[PDB]
């Protein structure tokens, strides 16, 4: 069911924060553990601020904190070109339950279209289920990212789900879950943007985990 | 649409 997939997502969601060495932590969004020490996380969380690799990355797992130099995480793209969401290996994180088999297969994408879905996410660790209207797939989606200084940049990815719904800051990194029980309520991808009552999630397929 |  949607609710049981949601529980599996919920257990693998951690809070992702960034800070300077010896500095305060800025808690930014969610990251989703997928298997072993690998997580999915929107790279817009860190990649557009100055000297990211000298920052410390922080992972909050139910009030137990793990930190690591940004230079010591291994970042792996999901596909060719910019897709925002990346895979990130964090050697210091406890092993996650493998949920990769709960992600949609590329060939089953048509089965999630025109049906409801649920965004399973948090705002700074408080779990929320957000209803999304019948899904569409945008071959190219564009959204505006506001950096820490206040200035904004425009970002564009391949293959993003679009659904009617109400999002809040900090919900990025949560998982979109199909209402379609005939594909076992597959995880469709990762929430990256919201606004004007529309929610956008990058498609993440099972096949993408073949990139380790 | 905004980063959220
Ligand atoms: C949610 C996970 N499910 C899973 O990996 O199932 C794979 C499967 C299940 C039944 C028949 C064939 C394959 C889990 O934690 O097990």
């Amino acid at each position: 069911s949607t609710l049981e997939i949601a529980g599996l997502v919920r257990k693998n969601l951690v809070q992702f924060g960034v800070g300077e060495k010896n500095g305060s932590v800025r808690w930014v969004m969610n990251a989703l553990g997928v298997k072993d020490d690998w997580l999915l996380v929107p790279s817009h969380a860190y990649k557009f601020e100055k000297d990211y690799e000298m920052m410390e990355f922080y992972f909050n797992r139910g009030g137990t904190y793990y930190s690591i130099s940004a230079g010591n995480v291994v970042i792996q793209s999901l596909d060719v070109g910019f897709q925002d969401v990346v895979l990130m290996k964090v050697p210091t994180i406890p092993k996650f339950r493998d949920i990769t088999q709960h992600f949609i297969k590329k060939g089953d994408v048509p089965r999630a279209l025109n049906r409801l879905a649920t965004l399973v996410t948090t705002v700074n660790g408080t779990p929320m289920l957000i209803s999304e209207g019948p899904l569409k797939m945008e071959e190219k989606a564009t959204y505006v990212h506001k950096k820490n200084d206040g200035t904004t940049v425009d970002l564009t990815v391949d293959q993003a789900w679009r659904g009617k719904g109400e999002g809040l800051p900090g919900m990025c990194g949560g998982a979109l879950v199909s209402s379609n029980q005939s594909i076992q309520n597959a995880i469709l991808g990762i929430h990256v943007a919201g606004g004007n009552s529309i929610l956008v999630a990058k498609l993440v397929t099972q096949e993408m985990f073949q990139n380790i | 649409l905004f980063f959220e």
